[PDB]
């Protein structure tokens, strides 16, 4: 399960 | 963007599977979150490849992980 | 409620495992979600064993994965 | 390995 607040964002 | 078919993901190496599912992850969050999709798009891309590739097909439980990832995030703060 | 040596835990049965498993991770959610706390350790518990065992030693990543739970509990209701 | 919100309820 991963639902991770600090995850790096995602720019396409 | 056109969708991506079971099996031309599982040819893709990890960073092409990666930008192909963020690129189409990230048009539907942004129809929901347009402000957050970056940073949702990007708590998603931790999924293993098949669990995001199976929000992509799965419109109700997508809008579901958004708001997971909304509830996360408003917690955070 | 002591805690379970890993030596304990692998001498124990599947089933004596989520009973001892479940015990202490309901004492630790019952102190941050009360009303809730049987449903968040109904959730943990279908983790590995490896891993429910981890967040009793853990209280940072306990507090964080039920965080988890509830907010996986609120989009359900939406 | 998401975490389930239809699982059984645990009871000490």
């Amino acid at each position: 399960h991963h639902m991770n607040p600090n995850a790096t964002e995602f720019m396409p | 963007l056109p969708p991506i078919t079971p099996q031309e993901l599982e040819s893709m190496s990890p960073q092409e599977q990666r930008a192909a599912l963020g690129d189409r992850l990230f048009l539907k969050v942004y129809e929901i979150a347009p402000e957050l999709a970056p940073k949702i798009t990007g708590m998603f891309l931790e999924m293993k490849p098949k669990e995001a590739y199976e929000l992509l097909n799965d419109q109700k439980r997508l809008e579901e992980r958004v708001t997971e990832a909304l509830c996360v995030l408003k917690a955070h703060q």
